[PDB]
RNA sequence: UAUACAAUUAUCAUAUUAAAUUGUUAAGUGUUGAUUUAACCAAUAAAAAUAUAAAUAAUUUUUAUUUGUUUUUAAACACCAUUAGGUA
RNA sequence: AUUAAAAAGGUAUUGUUGCCCACCAAUUUUUAUAAUAAAAAUAACGUGCAGUAAUUAAUAUAUUUAUAAAAAUAUAUUUUUUUUUUUU
């Protein structure tokens, strides 16, 4: 591992490799896998009346 | 006791699947000497589990 | 918890070490969170972070011209409405009103 | 059963007695239910000394049996009609009498997986047994038993 | 914390659970 | 006052309680975030018509009595009299099946025996358990496709239904039990599951079921995004309905597919056939369309009656052909997308455009 | 080591090492799997 | 099963509330606790110990 | 049914009524018999020194 | 304060203090009486007392009972203290 | 300066197939006083016991829900300060 | 004419006259400058005596407190030393 791609250490490289590693991909199931945290709790205090038009 | 450790976790890890796989080393927390009769209606009186709170 | 529960790393021992940490380690980084609790204390540190506004940048309401601590130093610019509404939130979390729950009270919150 | 009770009372004159089983009994039949057996026992000598609505305690009280077919609503409103009556000390209630502790244990019923129906049938008595029971009801047990299954499908094709 | 060790201390203890891990 | 503001003394774990202070008692959220503070009104008829009682529907006493007409002779016979023979098994296929009564005990066995017993045994001596079980096993009864089906769809979907307006109503009543919560949220999913299934499957019958128990808000699209990427109607392609339609029932099939020779689509060969498969309109695509379908009557209407106000138009754009950024059609010119193709030139030559995306390509 | 790389318990197999090669970058050029859309080598 | 109805409530009740008067010819049932409880004459006053 | 039994009055909070009455349902045992299982350690040893005093 | 009965301050004797219920014949500790002996004629209490003391300390209980009745000990060190006792 | 983790068992912070939730009981006055503590000081002292079964396994809850901080002392213990109170 | 044996811990390494811990000056260096910025090197001066079951055992979280290590309380816990009723 060349030692100037991101961090100074190495074990940052191998923290950015797992954004593109194949399993970890994001799709409908895992999603926001690079900020999960900012977006949490974020609704909580929204109140959001359930959409329905069929009895 | 701490010899025997590993068998506490097995009870551990079960009070912690009935919580839906949650608090580990979690436990009810304390009330009072007459925590029920001192509570207006709309309070819990009685100790809940940990993941219930 | 917002806060960090430990700083550093707490739990470094050889692997399968049969607890979280050593007592050596975590009495270091007991120091070093001890030092740090402490000059949060001294310095009358206040966060603030309010609705509708983003979240991860917190507005440092210790260093606000009304509540800052130090005479010298020049504190933080914030809206003058918004820092007016802090300045009464951090007033009137101080004191228990009866019928509210009571909360921690300290020295160094006011 | 389906519900029962214990009913400890306060030891008074029969009149008393009469009028407040009486508020029970329609308490109970107004909330449309049924009781199976209204059992009386004397008035007894308690290990624990009762209060009663005058903060007297007692070192007597009455003991009284209820046992009741309900629904397990409005046995909200019988249950804090019973306690909240004055002649009565204490009300312990058991809801267990339809699954009781010694069974559906590991397949420990033969021939059948939870049967629901043979506890129901029976009265308290027989599910809890009294002190006094010995082996002497051994013998009765069967003669209630064979003359039973001798005599119940001739008087049911009867009518 | 101090970037250096403060006491000079050596166990000579090689217990088989921390050196291989991977069997135990 | 104006936005909740949370004050942290950095010190202490968690910061202090936000200033309007929330609602007291927390929002009870369904699995994909929206909020019910109560039952609704159908949902409610539903627990109210569960609660005091239930009933068989002498739908199966009528195909009882078709299909097994020398059984149902001889219990008409036999009314009112004791019967030792259960001549009445095959109106209960299953333990499950007779709810009118405690313990599956079905009505025509009360006959022989007392009233008191036959009041001991009724709907009102039920535990509220049992009543559920009860309704349960009514509408199970209604939906199923034979006797012993449970797993399939429709069964499915309603019991899960049900399990879930009880599971709400009970956390209505009492607020913290986050057990339930998630057993209600893990309800709520495999409801999500069964339905969608059953859109597929026969569709009418999912649209009674959401229609009885009022359930639509669990088959709302959770979210912007992953609806976008057309993830939501990935959903049955990986239940393997996609392809279950079975056409000829609906849908001629003819004007639904392509040209391999010709290269002409599914709406040319619908032309050719002179077919119209067209979705309803709402008033959008009406108006737009009926705008549209005119521009040519309107067109001669304003060149006959009105000549000169056309000319003036007509030498603007002529004029304006002469003028402007480019004159001819080249690679250059011809760039469907110019910000795009040309990103290098954005900041510095071309001014035009601040972005070098405005479409999906 | 909690804080370090994991090590394995013994060696690969090298065997195993070349099985598992077959569908990699070089194997694929070979095979001409990337589209050449620029000049290459002169 | 005898079932109490609404109609035979207060004899029945009144049947087992004579049940110890504290004067009999025959022997006396005991309790669910099985005891000797004491016998009230009529009003309920405790006669006989 | 302690509980039970408490709160009804039958049975008192503290102390055992029935102690003497039930010494006949529990196995007391005689140090003149011998359980060969046994986890006492005295009774062993006793009936070693009787047999060795014999 | 209200003490407990087991408590160190229970029962005290000052110009302040005043003991807490029907203190004779049927009394407070009426059905809280843990051990009752009803002394067989010409036989010394002091073997009563021995016997009964013999009996609470081999089994265990007047360990609990001074353990718990002085100080307060978390439910982390009641367990500890109980498992390890139960393991030893 | 470039130059080859593991995948059979690895302790600090990215949870996930789960049955809970709800129970109105107890305890209190005789009288002239050194209790508790290693030691100080304030100063009525007694007390709050009951529930199993049942809930089916997996496949699109990750902006949702969730991990011992809690009204009421005119109720105590306990703890904190020290006779004024705080808290419980 | 009034006796002793057998179970035990070390941050030191010829080992307690052993080591270590924070504040309190100078300076060195990086920066995301909060009473008096943060962090790292560091060999003065002055307080003490926090730690090595270590003179009220320690460790982690929580809350409070403060010349400085730290101390008080609420929970978990042994990287603390153990004391052991198969119905009496
Ligand atoms: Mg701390
Ligand atoms: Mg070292
Ligand atoms: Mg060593
Ligand atoms: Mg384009
Ligand atoms: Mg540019
Ligand atoms: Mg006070
Ligand atoms: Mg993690
Ligand atoms: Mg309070
Ligand atoms: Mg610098
Ligand atoms: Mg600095
Ligand atoms: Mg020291
Ligand atoms: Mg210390
Ligand atoms: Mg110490
Ligand atoms: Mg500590
Ligand atoms: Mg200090
Ligand atoms: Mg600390």
């Amino acid at each position: 591992i060349a030692h100037w791609y991101c961090g100074h250490k190495f074990r940052h490289r191998f923290m950015r490799d797992k954004r593109f590693h194949p399993s970890l991909q994001a799709s409908h199931d895992a999603r926001n896998r690079f900020s999960k945290r900012r977006h949490f709790k974020t609704n909580r205090w929204n109140y959001q009346q359930a959409y329905r038009d069929m009895p | 006791p701490h010899d025997w450790r590993h068998f506490y976790a097995q009870e551990k890890l079960v009070r912690e699947r009935q919580q839906n796989g949650h608090a580990y080393g979690r436990r009810p927390k304390q009330f009072s000497f007459g925590a029920r009769y001192v509570k207006t209606d709309g309070y819990g009186k009685r100790p809940r589990l940990p993941y219930n709170k | 918890r917002w806060a960090a529960k430990f700083y550093g790393q707490v739990t470094f021992g050889p692997r399968n070490y049969p607890y979280p940490s050593s007592r050596w380690l975590a009495r270091r980084f007991q120091m070093k969170k001890h030092r740090i609790i402490k000059r949060f204390r001294f310095r009358r540190y206040k966060l603030a972070a309010v609705a509708n506004l983003p979240f991860a940048k917190m507005i440092r309401v210790g260093m606000l011209p009304e509540l800052k601590s130090s005479k010298t130093k020049r504190g933080d610019v914030v809206d003058p409405t918004l820092s007016g509404q802090l300045v009464s939130a951090v007033k009137n979390t101080g004191e228990k009103r009866k019928g509210q729950r009571t909360r921690p009270k300290s020295k160094y919150q006011v | 059963v389906f519900y029962s009770f214990v009913l400890v009372m306060k030891p008074r004159q029969r009149r008393f007695t009469s009028q407040a089983l009486r508020e029970i009994g329609v308490a109970v039949y107004s909330n449309g239910g049924l009781i199976r057996s209204i059992t009386n026992e004397g008035i007894m000598r308690p290990y624990s000394r009762f209060r009663d609505a005058d903060n007297t305690p007692l070192t007597y009280a009455r003991y009284i049996i209820l046992q009741l077919d309900m629904g397990e609503e409005e046995m909200g409103k019988v249950d804090k009609i019973i306690r909240e009556h004055q002649d009565v000390l204490m009300a312990l209630k058991l809801n267990n009498l339809e699954r009781p502790v010694g069974i559906r244990s590991g397949n420990k019923e033969l021939q059948a997986a939870y049967f629901p129906l043979d506890t129901f049938t029976r009265l308290e008595e027989e599910i809890n047994w009294s002190p006094q029971t010995s082996a002497d009801i051994y013998t009765q047990l069967e003669m209630n038993w064979k003359e039973f299954s001798r005599t119940r499908w001739s008087s049911f094709l009867r009518n | 914390l101090k970037t250096l060790d403060v006491r000079e201390y050596r166990p000579l203890a090689m217990p088989i659970e921390f050196r291989f891990y991977q069997r135990y | 006052e104006h936005p909740a503001i949370w004050l942290w003394y950095p010190w202490r774990m968690n910061p202090e309680p936000p200033t309007p202070h929330m609602p007291q008692r927390r929002a009870l959220k369904n699995v994909h975030g929206a909020v019910f503070n109560d039952l609704t009104p159908v949902q409610k008829k539903r627990q109210e018509q569960m609660l005091y009682g239930v009933n068989i529907p002498e739908t199966r006493q009528m195909k009882f009595e078709e299909q097994h007409p020398l059984l149902a002779g001889a219990l008409r016979k036999l009314e009112g009299q004791p019967k030792g023979f259960p001549f009445w098994y095959r109106k209960y296929p299953t333990r499950r099946h007779a709810y009118e009564y405690r313990f599956s005990i079905p009505v025509e066995m009360l006959d022989g025996y007392n009233d008191d017993v036959k009041k001991a045994l009724s709907k009102g001596m039920m535990s509220i358990q049992e009543k559920q079980f009860a309704q349960e096993a009514m509408y199970m009864e209604r939906y199923a496709e034979h006797d012993f089906d449970t797993t399939s769809p429709a069964v499915l979907a309603v019991k899960r239904a049900l399990k879930c307006r009880v599971l709400r109503n009970h956390l209505l009543t009492n607020p913290h039990n986050n057990i339930i919560k998630t057993v209600l949220a893990n309800t709520e999913r495999k409801l999500n599951h069964a339905l969608r299934r059953l859109r597929k499957v026969d569709f009418k019958k999912y649209w009674e079921i959401i229609r009885d128990h009022d359930v639509q808000d669990i088959l709302q699209p959770p979210n912007l995004v992953t609806y976008r990427q057309g993830s939501y109607w990935k959903y049955d392609w990986n239940a393997g309905l996609a392809i279950s339609t079975n056409l000829a029932d609906v849908m001629d099939p003819r004007g639904l597919n392509g040209c391999v020779e010709t290269g002409r689509s599914r709406s040319e060969v619908a032309r050719d056939l002179g077919l119209s498969y067209t979705r309803p309109l709402h008033e959008n695509e009406k108006k737009q369309l009926s705008h549209q379908a005119v521009y040519y009557e309107r067109l001669a209407k304003f060149k006959m009656e009105q000549p000169e106000a056309a000319r003036a138009m007509e030498r603007e754009r002529f004029v304006r052909k002469f003028s402007g950024m480019f004159v001819k059609m080249d690679i250059r010119s011809g760039a469907p997308d110019f910000p795009s193709t040309y990103r290098r030139l954005l900041g510095t030559k071309v001014v035009r455009w601040a972005s070098k995306r405005h479409g999906p390509n | 080591h909690r804080s370090g790389k994991a090590r394995a318990f013994v060696f690969r197999d090298p065997s195993l090492r070349m099985m598992r090669a077959g569908s990699g970058y070089q194997q694929l050029r070979r095979m001409g799997m990337p589209m050449q859309v620029g000049m290459g080598w002169r | 099963i005898n079932y109490v109805p609404h109609a035979q409530l207060r004899e029945h009740i009144d049947k087992e509330l004579d049940k110890y008067v504290a004067g009999k010819n025959e022997p006396y049932p005991l309790n669910f606790v099985g005891q000797m409880p004491f016998l009230e004459d009529g009003d309920g006053n405790i006669v006989e110990v | 049914a302690k509980a039970q039994a408490i709160r009804i009055g039958l049975y008192p909070r503290f102390g055992n009524p029935f102690w003497f009455r039930s010494q006949k349902f529990r196995p007391k045992a005689y140090q003149e018999n011998y359980d060969p299982t046994t986890y006492s350690t005295k009774r062993t040893v006793e009936h070693f020194a009787y047999n060795w005093v014999q | 304060g209200g003490y407990m009965m087991y408590h160190r301050k229970a029962m005290g004797t000052m110009k302040y203090s005043k003991w807490k219920g029907a203190h004779g014949g049927i009394s407070h500790f009426y059905g809280r009486t843990p051990m009752v002996e009803e002394v067989r004629p010409n036989e010394p209490i002091t073997l009563v007392d021995r016997r009964i003391m013999h009996y609470v300390h081999h089994s265990r209980l007047r360990h609990f009972q001074l353990f718990r009745s002085y100080q307060e000990k978390s439910n982390s060190t009641e367990c500890k203290l109980r498992e390890g006792e139960m393991l030893r």
